[PDB]
């Protein structure tokens, strides 16, 4: 369509359907988790919000990504620190993985932020919205899962401080897109680039699921 | 396994309780609420249904005083779960008698699917179908609000009425216990603070829910220019709360019920509200120790904690019956925990309908002496009101700008009631407010080009208000500020039109492009902003479409809110031709892009 969140949605249509049916999602979906299994994933996740958000403050300024930024309500950095200290303890700094796809996923990052800002909606895009329509389900598995204290600890990555309802709140982030000024030609590459992230994710699942059932 | 009719009787129950679970949340619903019935009267058993032998239904009623229940989730597009798959397609093509058998159901879901429920409606309607019969209404859980909470309500009253159908009744248990602290050091004892003890002297960020900052009220005036009911503009400042805002947010409060009305429920109970003490939660592996902040008084509580004013649930009513000395009194009582017959067309008579509060129930029931520390136990807590900030940041950095209407009337009651934050904020003259500041995605956009629509009759002019300061400071900035429409209604000119002059300077200044006033009660046909809307039509849709203008609907939401988006898609289907249906789904896709957004109440 016309307007950014619209089209994005119809581009990444095809990536989510298959992220989202993954051997990894699956079971996860069923509430298949090992507490490896998480605690790997969650600190693959620490570094890309590091770099994810590391970019956003760079670019926290520039119009391609300006009214896109939501340090209060969105930001995940603090909150997954808090569950490394939970999930890896005291020491969880070096303790936590580094996994090759992890890597890939925050060198392109850095890239984006590097020399392609315009571009960094598309992964803000694919990731914040994520957690807000799967997470909140996926939160509340841990606790079969793994049952742990509905006192939340182990799950701040899940749990929004200051967004109170997420359906309203992906209006708004949907508004903000379209807000956003690029040409159909720059629209085009930043739904490639929402594919890219999909991918991005995709891989990371694939990976994880031979590292656990072995 | 071996059938279940049999599992019962050897087992020693009469109550059963199957659950449609997927991701446990039914499973857990279902593990409470048999284990429920065993300090209730009766003794159930929670089980997977796909593990027994579900011909056998009609063969429940042999065991005596018998009631079968049911827990499952709506999957996809209201489509059944996993364990239930044999039972759920056996129900779709049987029609064999069910004369006799008793039952009830729970509906696990979500609003924004428009299957709303759809499986627990379609088990519940079912069952009906084959000559069964409802004991207690089939719930409707809702995951967009809070499920759990939906559960709880239903829970609370379903026993009551199922102990009334059968007879059996301990109707009394508890889950407190009194520990009077008689002689106890002065500053551990809470005086109303809602987080840890003296919240409200040593104010510190972070302010929230749990540690609310008490903002000193700059001003209070009547806005309401005739008398018909009382409206108020209040002026609460936050400046070394360092609490941040936008236009279009929340400000929760945290009222006290007047100490008037909490003095006589003390008298006509007949003890010491000055009394120290705590109610212990005794069942131990609850971490949930006392049901308001303790230790404290029943001064305290009552004015602080409780919620005196919102009528009793059914529950409460059931666990009074005892307190009544009068075999007469005891039996209304009684009744109103029915969730059928009279005893249901009686309770949401005379107890929701009339808005009889507690006081009032006492009042009209004498044999009503019951114990003070158990009342406050059975009280729901005094749950905090949000008003929607009629001010912008920018403006009033320092300043949370209220409006509001002030609540009072003539109930069936004959009682005159009063609303607990209005009444408690009316009286706070230019004293202290509890209050924090919470988010909604009520927001202007970014793009000060933006054209916005505003719709706001009542009260609900109130966050726009924000809206337009925050309009009026961007051309002050030199900023092109887009067009700027405010489509607001009142009962007649010189009654209740807010902010009469300040909106009219807005007009002049330019800052609001057009002021549409729609004044209902100015002539004998009603006159509504939708009226209004319909009247501009064409000019609106030029905005939409191609301004990219946003709409904003806040105020009453029973009527008004969806009025006026039944105008907005006629103005779509007739300006951009569609089918009605066609419509629709543009109106809806702009809500999804976040062009359309909404803010209501009742
Ligand atoms: C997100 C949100 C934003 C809101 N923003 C605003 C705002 O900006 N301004 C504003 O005024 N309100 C707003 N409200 C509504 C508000 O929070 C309260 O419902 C209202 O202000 C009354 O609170 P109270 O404690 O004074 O009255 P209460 O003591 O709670 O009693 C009022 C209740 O009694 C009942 N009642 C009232 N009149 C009658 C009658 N004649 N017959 C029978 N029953 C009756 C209704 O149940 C009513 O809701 C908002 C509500 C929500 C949920
Ligand atoms: O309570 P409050 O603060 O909202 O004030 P209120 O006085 O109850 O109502 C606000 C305004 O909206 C009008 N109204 C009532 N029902 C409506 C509906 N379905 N659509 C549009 N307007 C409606 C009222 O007219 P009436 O009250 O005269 O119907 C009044 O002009
Ligand atoms: C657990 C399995 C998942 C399910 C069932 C699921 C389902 C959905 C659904 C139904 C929506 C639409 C939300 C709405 O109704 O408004 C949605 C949105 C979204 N999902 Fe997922 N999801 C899953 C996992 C993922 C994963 C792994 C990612 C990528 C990391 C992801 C990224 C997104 C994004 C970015 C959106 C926003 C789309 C939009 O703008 O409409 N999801 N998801
Ligand atoms: C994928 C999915 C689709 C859903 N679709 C609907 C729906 O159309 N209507 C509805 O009322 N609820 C719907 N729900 C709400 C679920 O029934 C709800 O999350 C419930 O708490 C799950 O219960 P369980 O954990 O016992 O399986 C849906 C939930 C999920 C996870």
């Amino acid at each position: 369509s016309q307007d950014l969140s619209e089209a994005l949605k119809e581009a990444t249509k095809e990536v989510h359907i298959r992220a989202e049916n993954s051997e990894f999602m699956r079971n996860f979906q069923k509430g298949q988790v090992s507490r490896e299994g998480f605690k790997l994933v969650m600190a693959s996740l620490y570094h890309i919000y590091t770099a994810l958000e590391e970019e956003i403050e760079r670019n926290k300024q520039n119009p391609v990504y300006a009214p896109l930024y939501f340090p209060e309500e969105l930001h995940r950095r603090a909150a997954l620190e808090q569950d490394m200290a939970f999930w890896y303890g005291p020491h969880w700094q070096e303790a936590i993985p580094y996994t090759p796809a992890t890597q890939h996923y925050v060198k392109r990052l850095h890239e984006v932020g590097g020399t392609h800002p315009e571009l960094l909606v598309a992964h803000a895009y694919t990731r914040y919205l994520g957690d807000l329509s799967g997470g909140q389900v996926l939160k509340k598995i841990a606790q079969k899962a793994m049952a742990l204290p509905s006192s939340g600890e182990g799950l701040a990555f899940f749990t929004f401080p200051s967004i109170d309802n997420p359906t309203k709140f992906k209006q708004l982030y949907r508004a903000r897109m379209n807000t956003l000024e690029m040409t159909p030609e720059v629209k085009h590459r930043v739904t490639e680039e929402a594919k890219t992230a999909f991918l991005l994710n995709i891989e990371l699942f694939e990976e994880l699921q031979a590292l656990l059932t072995e | 396994e071996s059938s279940f009719v049999e599992k019962m009787k050897k087992t020693g129950r009469n109550i059963i309780v199957f659950y449609g679970s997927q991701t446990g949340t039914a499973e857990e619903f279902a593990n409470r609420l048999s284990k429920d019935a065993h300090r209730y009267g009766m003794r159930g058993m929670s089980a997977d249904p796909e593990e027994y032998d579900l011909a056998d239904l009609s063969s429940l009623p042999e065991i005596d005083k018998s009631l079968v229940v049911f827990c499952m989730a709506t999957y996809g597009e209201g489509d059944p779960t996993d364990n239930a798959q044999d039972f759920y397609d056996w129900l779709q093509e049987t029609d064999v008698d069910l004369t006799g058998v008793k039952f009830a159901v729970f509906g696990l879901g979500n609003k924004t699917y428009e299957h709303f429920n759809a499986m627990g409606k379609y088990v519940d309607q079912r069952l009906e179908q084959l000559g069964a019969q409802r004991i207690f209404e089939l719930g409707l859980g809702d995951d967009d609000g809070n499920l759990e909470e939906d559960f709880i309500t239903w829970r609370e009253q379903f026993w009551p009425a199922v102990c009334e159908f059968f007879g059996v009744e301990a109707s009394s248990i508890r889950q407190y216990e009194l520990v009077v602290h008689e002689d106890m050091d002065v500053a551990k004892v809470y005086t109303g603070e809602m987080g840890r003890l003296k919240s409200y002297e040593n104010q510190k960020p972070p302010f929230d829910a749990k540690n609310p900052f008490l903002a000193a009220v700059t001003a209070n005036r009547k806005l309401n220019q005739g008398t018909e009911r009382h409206l108020m503009h209040l002026e609460l400042d936050i400046s070394d709360s360092k609490i941040r805002y936008e236009s279009g947010d929340h400000v929760a409060v945290y009222p006290a019920n007047d100490s008037a009305l909490v003095n006589q429920i003390g008298e006509i109970l007949g003890a010491d509200l000055d009394v120290i003490m705590s109610l212990n939660n005794l069942d131990e592996e609850s971490n949930k120790k006392h049901p308001f902040p303790c230790p404290t008084t029943y001064r305290t509580a009552l004015t602080y904690y409780l919620d005196i004013t919102n009528p009793p649930r059914t529950n409460v009513l059931y666990e009074l019956a005892q307190y009544a000395s009068e075999p007469s009194e005891q039996e209304h009582l009684h009744k109103m925990a029915s969730s059928s017959g009279e005893g249901k067309e009686l309770y949401l008579s005379w107890v929701v309908e009339a808005r009889r509060h507690i006081l009032a129930i006492l009042q009209d029931y004498p044999s009503l002496r019951p114990p003070i520390d158990h009342l406050c136990e059975l009280l729901p807590r005094l749950q905090a009101r949000y008003y929607s900030i009629a001010s912008s940041s920018k403006v009033h950095p320092n300043s949370v700008h209220i409006c509001a209407v002030a609540v009072e009337y003539e109930a069936k009651s004959g009682r005159v009631n009063k609303g607990v934050a209005t009444s408690w904020l009316r009286a706070k003259e230019p004293a202290l407010v509890p209050m924090f500041v919470r988010k909604s995605q009520f927001r202007l956009p970014f793009k000060s080009t933006t054209p916005v629509i505003m719709v706001g009759p009542g009260t609900g002019i109130a966050p726009f208000m924000g809206f337009i300061q925050e309009r009026a400071w961007l051309r002050e900035q030199g900023k092109e500020v887009g067009e700027t429409l405010l489509y607001y209604g009142c009962r007649r000119s010189d009654e209740d039109y807010l902010y009469r002059e300040e909106l009219a300077r807005f007009h002049k200044d330019g800052a609001l492009t057009q002021l549409n006033v729609a004044f209902s009660r100015e002539q004998a046909h009603k006159v509504y902003v939708q009226h209004l809307l319909k009247r501009d039509r064409e000019h609106l849709w030029k905005l939409i479409h191609e301004g990219g203008a946003h709409i904003y609907v806040c105020g009453d939401a029973r009527n008004m809110a969806k009025d006026v988006q039944n105008t907005f898609y006629d103005i779509v289907a007739e300006f951009g031709p569609m089918e009605h249906t066609q419509a629709v789904d543009y109106v809806k896709k702009l809500m999804t892009k976040g062009r359309y957004s909404l803010d209501v109440w009742s």
